[PDB]
């Protein structure tokens, strides 16, 4: 699964 | 770390023909939960930070043209510019952002392959400024050509020079697809009075014989 | 929404650099500045992200104990301090919003980058001597000038022609390095023969690590 804290700047949500 | 991989290294594509870039992940980067691939694309020219065409592996950001489209899912990615124009001539780069550290890949080259065009040559003597700092340079400026190989040979009194000038070839230029240079002939202050004609000849494919562009010192 | 980076550095190994990354046109607390390094014949490198907000920070593990990434909420301004450095640490460092993806805005910013250069040799600027147009740099209703910037170290030096008025038809080549440590370079310009006497042509030659700002008429 992805790293949500790989880019703080991206919201995986839609 | 996850590699992203790029494929070709380096592209050569007509005016208005297509051109695909593929890039690989060294790992699965859709997350099933929400159907996202965590991939970037970015385009870079010389001197200038990367930008942004491409999020999500298929979302353009805003105000990037219609002709760059992303596609793939998974591990395999696609870039593809529909019709290539002048300025996409650039460095893409594919980029992940699914896990730590974040990675890009090494890059595709895509230049412009276009019609023969001979060099302008143009020759500039020392500035006087330059002169009483002892040094003098001889610059031969080859402007706007195509195919990027060419050959500069300087002659000092009629005599072929060796071990005395530096050269330098452009990026491909973003409107007419051809390439300059410029070549430094750099001499004494001594050396450069005591002789009289200098010169430097171009070899390119636009031309049937070489020229030669030269001065009479003073 | 822009991001503005201090000017190229030299430093000697084992020495540290303080790169600074000027934020406006956006809400600085809001978003993550990331730090790329771009070294010669290598791809991209991802060295750590600071969150503006609370000032949290995360850092690759090839620059973990080398680098301080820091931001100032005042001033609007994150930098980039890395120690002990090394000749190998030479490269173009930039600071980036990396792929912004909020529920309510997309954006992806880059700064125009710093060379930084890790050498022993020390700095050295450069003289600016005119290419003048003539009756050898002329064709067919085009005349070439230019400016040649002489005898510089580090890279880079960055050349406008009247302040940014003057961009069609200019070539500023890459540098050259000579048998003495030190760069040259060229830039070049066509514009129409006819006007050489009442259009005036001005080269604006910056190399930063010297402090140079030279402005060099160039006429026939």
């Amino acid at each position: 699964n992805p790293d949500p804290n790989a880019n703080p700047n991206v919201d995986p949500n839609a | 770390d996850i590699v992203m991989t790029q494929s070709p290294d380096s592209l050569a594509v007509s005016l208005g023909e297509r051109a695909t870039i593929n890039c690989k992940s060294s790992q699965n980067i859709l997350y099933s939960s929400n159907n996202k691939n965590y991939l970037a694309w970015y385009q870079q020219k010389p001197g200038q930070p990367p930008q942004l065409l491409i999020y999500w592996a298929s979302t353009r950001e805003s105000g990037v043209p219609d002709r760059f489209s992303g596609s793939g899912s998974g591990t395999d990615f696609t870039l593809t510019i529909s019709s290539l124009q002048a300025e996409d001539v650039a460095v893409y780069y594919c980029h992940q952002y699914y896990s730590s550290p974040l990675t890009f890949g090494g890059g595709t080259k895509v230049e412009i392959k276009r019609t023969v065009a001979a060099p302008s040559v143009f020759i500039f003597p020392p500035s006087d400024e330059q002169l009483k700092s002892g040094t003098a340079s001889v610059v031969c400026l080859l402007n706007n050509f195509y195919p990027r190989e060419a050959k500069v040979q300087w002659k000092v009194d009629n005599a072929l020079q060796s071990g005395n000038s530096q050269e330098s070839v452009t990026e491909q230029d973003s409107k007419d697809s051809t390439y300059s240079l410029s070549s430094t002939l750099t001499l004494s202050k001594a050396d450069y009075e005591k002789h009289k004609v200098y010169a430097c000849e171009v070899t390119h494919q636009g031309l049937s014989s070489p020229v030669t562009k030269s001065f009479n010192r003073g | 929404v822009q991001l503005v980076q201090s000017g190229a550095e030299l430093k000697k190994p084992g020495a540290s650099v303080k790169v600074s990354c000027k934020a406006s046109g956006y809400t600085f607390t809001s978003y993550a500045i990331h730090w790329v390094r771009q070294a010669p014949g290598q791809r991209l490198e991802w060295m750590g992200w600071i969150k503006a907000g609370n000032g949290n920070t995360r850092y690759s593990q090839k620059f973990q104990g080398r680098v301080t990434i820091t931001r100032d909420t005042s001033a609007s301004t994150a930098y980039m301090e890395l120690n002990s450095l090394r000749s190998e640490d030479t490269a173009v460092y930039y600071c980036a919003l990396l792929t912004v993806i909020t529920p309510d805005d997309a954006f992806d910013i880059w700064g125009q980058g710093t060379m930084v250069t890790v050498s022993s040799a020390s700095t050295k600027g450069p003289s600016v001597f005119p290419l003048a147009p003539s009756s050898k740099s002329t064709s067919g209703g085009t005349a070439a000038l230019g400016c040649l910037v002489k005898d510089y170290f580090p890279e880079p030096v960055t050349v406008s022609w009247n302040s940014g008025a003057l961009t069609s038809g200019v070539h500023t080549f890459p540098a050259v390095l000579q048998s003495s440590g030190l760069y040259s370079l060229s830039s070049v310009v066509t514009v129409p023969s006819s006007s050489l006497g009442t259009q005036t042509y001005i080269c604006n030659v910056n190399h930063k690590p010297s402090n140079t700002k030279v402005d060099k008429k160039v006429e026939p």
